[PDB]
This record gives C-alpha cells, sequence and structure tokens, in this order.
C-alpha cells in the first residue's frame, strides 16, 4: 500500500522522480553522481569547496539576498557531499513548490562563486579541516579509506588536503562544476505533499537547461599512534560487494546479527561496484586485542554456525530499519535521488520485503563466507594502540583452524 | 604487556598484506648490493684479526717443523 515512486525523464536526462504523500511539508533536493572518487589529485577539495559557496549567492540572486528567500517561506537548505554523490536538498512548505524549485536551479546552474567569498571559504574549509582531525571516527574511516584503496581515487578524502584547499581558484571550480554536473548525471527527487505532473512542469520551465555532456581494494593496515589520546577508535573492513550486488541485502541481515567495546558499530558502505563492509569500534588501550578477537569470532561464526533464529532476529531488525528509515519526507527524497543515482530505479519496499524472506541461514553462511573468510582486511587505528594486533595476528583472526 | 610497553606521537605507520605484496621484491636486485654495502662497513674491523691468526698460526707450524727439524752442525 507504500504509494509508488514514479521517474520521468526530461531531454537533459534529468530523471525528474517524485514520491506523493499526504504530508504538507516537502523535501525537494538535487542528487548529482559526481563525488571525491572522479577528481584527479589536482582538484581533490573542488566539490566540498563548491558546496560551501553554493548557497553565497548566484547571478539572479546576488548574495545574502538568495538565503533570504529560503528565510522568507521559512523553508531549510541542506547540502551534503560524499565520495560518489552530491546532494542539495530543500525542506519546504508543500505550497512554496515552485519557488523552491526555482531556488534549486540557481544552485545548480547560474551559481556565482565571487572571489572574495573564495578566500573567505577557503579559511573556513581550512580551519574546519584544520579542527576536523578532532573527530576520531571520521579520521579512523578516512585512514581505512585509504589504506584499503590505495593508489586509486577512492582514496583521497571528500574534504581532500589542506594543499589543495589553499590552492585552488574560480576557473578551476568552475571546470568541476562544468565538467560534473551534467544533466544525465542529475536527479531532482521530491517527497511528501508534491504532485509528479507539476513537479515535472517546474523542471520543464526551469533546470531545462543543465547541459547534456579500475575500483581495487588493498588488504593494508594504517596505524596512526598518538598515545595522548583517551581513547583508540579501530577500523576493520573488506571489500564490499557493490550498489547492484543483491547479496548486500543478505550482508546487512548479517550486520544485524552483530548489530566488549565502549562503541561497536558495523557498517557497509557502498561504492560503483566495489565497497567496504565491516567494523568500528573505539576503546580503551588495554582491551583492544580482546575487541578484536571478539569480533572476529562472531564474523567467523557467521561464516560457520549461522542458525536460523540469528537469521529471523536479523531479518525483523533490517525490516524495521529500512521501514523506521524512509520514514520522514526528507529520509525518503533522499533515497529517491541515491535510488535514481546509484540502481536507476527506485527499489520499492515490497521488493525489499522479498528479498529480505528470501534470506535463509545457508544463504547467509555462504555469502559471508564469500565475503568474510579468508579476507585481507583493511585496519584503521587512531589513539593508543600499541595492544592493537599487527597484521598477521588479525589475518590469522580472519579464519579458524576447526573451520 | 602490548598496551602498556611505551608512549609514541603522532608516529603513523602504514603496512601491506602479506598476499599484496611480492615475497621477494628485487631480491637480487637491492639484496646484493646491501650485502655489499654492509661487507664494506664492517671488514675492516672484522678481517685484520683473523688475517694475523692465520699468519700465526702458519707461522707456528713451520717454526716447529724447524724446530723439529734435526740440527745438521750438531752430530757432526
Ligand atoms: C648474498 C646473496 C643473496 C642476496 O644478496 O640476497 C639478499 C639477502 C640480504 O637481504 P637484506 O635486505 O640485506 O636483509 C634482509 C634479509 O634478506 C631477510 O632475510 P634473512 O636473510 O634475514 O633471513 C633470516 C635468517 C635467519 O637466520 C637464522 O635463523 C640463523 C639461525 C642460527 C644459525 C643457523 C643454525 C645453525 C648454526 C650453526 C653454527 O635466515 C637466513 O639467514 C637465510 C635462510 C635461507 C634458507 C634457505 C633458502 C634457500 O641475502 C640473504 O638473505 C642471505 C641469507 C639467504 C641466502
Amino acid at each position: 500500500s507504500v504509494p509508488e515512486t514514479q521517474v520521468s525523464i526530461l531531454d537533459n536526462g534529468l530523471r525528474v522522480a517524485s514520491e506523493q504523500s499526504s504530508h504538507a511539508t516537502c523535501t525537494v533536493g538535487v542528487w548529482i553522481d559526481a563525488g571525491s572518487r572522479y577528481e584527479t589529485e589536482k582538484n581533490n577539495g573542488a566539490g566540498y569547496f563548491l558546496e560551501h559557496l553554493a548557497f553565497k549567492g548566484t547571478k539572479n540572486r546576488p548574495g545574502n539576498a538568495l538565503e533570504k528567500e529560503v528565510e522568507s517561506i521559512g523553508a531549510h537548505l541542506n547540502a551534503y557531499s560524499t565520495r560518489e554523490h552530491t546532494a542539495y536538498l530543500i525542506k519546504a512548505l508543500s505550497k512554496d513548490l515552485p519557488k523552491v524549485v526555482e531556488l534549486l536551479a540557481d544552485i545548480v546552474q547560474n551559481s556565482s562563486l565571487e572571489d572574495s567569498q573564495i578566500e573567505k571559504e577557503r579559511d573556513v574549509i581550512l580551519r574546519e579541516m584544520q579542527e576536523n582531525d578532532a573527530s576520531m571516527q571520521n579520521v579512523v574511516f578516512d585512514y581505512l579509506h585509504a589504506t584499503a584503496f590505495q593508489g586509486t581515487p577512492l582514496a583521497q578524502a571528500v574534504e581532500g588536503p589542506s594543499e589543495n584547499v589553499r590552492r585552488l581558484s574560480r576557473t578551476d571550480l568552475t571546470d568541476y562544476l562544468n565538467r560534473h554536473y551534467k544533466a544525465p548525471r542529475m536527479v531532482l527527487a521530491a517527497a511528501g505533499g508534491v504532485e509528479h505532473q507539476q513537479l515535472l512542469d517546474l523542471a520543464q520551465k526551469h533546470l531545462s537547461s543543465v547541459s547534456r555532456v579500475p575500483c581495487r581494494f588493498t588488504g593494508s593496515e594504517i596505524r596512526h599512534r598518538d598515545d595522548a589520546l583517551p581513547l583508540a577508535h579501530v577500523a576493520i573492513a573488506v571489500e564490499g560487494p557493490g550498489w547492484a550486488n543483491p547479496d548486500n541485502v543478505t550482508l546487512q541481515v548479517a550486520n544485524a546479527i552483530i548489530g566488549l567495546c565502549q562503541s561497536f558499530q558495523t557498517f557497509n558502505i557502498s561504492y560503483s561496484d566495489t565497497g567496504l563492509l565491516g567494523a568500528h569500534f573505539v576503546c580503551d588501550a588495554m582491551s583492544i586485542d580482546d575487541m578484536v578477537f571478539f569480533l572476529q569470532g562472531q564474523w567467523m561464526r557467521l561464516c560457520t554456525s549461522a542458525t536460523e533464529s540469528e537469521v529471523t532476529r536479523g531479518k525483523n531488525i533490517l525490516r524495521n530499519a529500512l521501514v523506521s528509515h524512509l520514514d520522514g519526507t526528507t529520509p525518503v527524497c533522499e533515497d529517491i535521488g541515491r535510488s535514481l543515482l546509484t540502481y536507476g530505479r527506485r527499489i520499492p519496499l515490497a521488493e525489499w520485503e522479498s528479498r529480505i524472506q528470501e534470506v535463509d541461514a545457508q544463504m547467509l553462511r555462504d555469502i559471508c563466507s564469500k565475503y568474510f573468510y579468508d579476507q585481507c582486511p583493511a585496519v584503521a587505528g587512531y589513539g593508543p594502540i600499541e595492544q592493537l594486533p599487527d597484521y598477521n595476528r588479525i589475518r590469522s583472526g580472519m579464519f579458524w583452524l576447526r573451520f | 604487556e602490548f598496551g602498556n610497553l611505551a608512549r609514541i606521537r603522532h608516529v603513523i605507520s602504514y603496512s601491506l598484506s602479506p598476499f599484496e605484496q611480492r615475497a621477494f621484491p628485487s631480491y637480487f636486485s637491492k639484496g646484493i648490493p646491501n650485502v655489499l654495502r654492509r661487507t664494506r662497513e664492517r671488514i675492516l674491523r672484522v678481517a685484520p684479526p683473523f688475517v694475523v691468526v692465520y699468519l700465526i698460526y702458519t707461522w707456528g707450524n713451520q717454526e716447529f717443523e724447524q724446530s723439529k727439524r734435526k740440527n745438521p752442525a750438531m752430530y757432526e
């Protein structure tokens, strides 16, 4: 009984997708297939710095008058950038649907990058990075990406190195903007109280101008030892399947089974036919090795001794999860934008439920043995990590002598 | 034990998986140069004592023989 997500396509290739609902406020966003993976180490912070500059005024709406408009209807303006996708989204009322779309049009095209602003946003970005190091789990996940995807464009961070940040100019930005903002790589997603025909007419009216035009995991280890920190963050991952491979669903159930360290989180990060599947835990130094041992045992148990009850529990946790999420308008629009960018279509919740209920214990331990057993992991540690075991002990913990 | 051995700071340490790297990277490529590099930093400290051991050993042997060799002048 969930309403279907209807997708149309303009000549430009900008797929305009919408999923109407009763709620009177909507989350209209633009999703662009452009991240740090498309950068070539000479413009490693171009997407981040453009994400900073995108709200500082356009040609038609110069400066803060633009954001005065998004204050005037009381709407909320957000943007984010990952290694593969960039999103500019607005939460607003339903009756303010046209102007919001027009605002989004300016943000993607006709944007103005002021040289004055460029210096101010450089100091913002530089400073934030200079303090970003504070967030450990971000440092650990960046270290994990770097050591797992050495030599590839997937190792480099979204923010880029301070070097590039300082060394960036309007023209470079202009390039990234004019290169990675093509209309066939763009989705206009709407969720909530929107009509699809009105949104399609608004996309035809504005946004109809957008121009139309080997990933490798390396089993490795990075250890940033700094003994003055009170807690240690350790992430261990193996290679993921990618977006389009359905056993992701089964792997999600495996994560739902795992769900000793103060904080233990499992992740399945997916990129275009690659990814990182693993666990991040933050712990006191004198516990670290025991955690690792614990964690590896659970993975091998999922490779060898999965039972039906924990599989049923993981399926229930996954169902609830995906359905708990996909609740508010934003979460949904976000799903529409990512689904049109990655799968090329919006997968409905009934298909997700079918793919969940076809998962049993035998195929779960088969897929877990395919992806976890006897695999070389990527390890990233930060903090008092002397008792964190080196690569032979972790690699030996990636299998059992008793199977 | 591990964890309480020492205090270091800001020393990042990168590494690779055994199966991901060649087993004998440039083994004879640089091994020979290095072994030779090594031998030339230690040969002057090591070798001349054993050289003079060889000279003393030979000397002793020959001297001993001469010692044993009958004195021609004697017994005549």
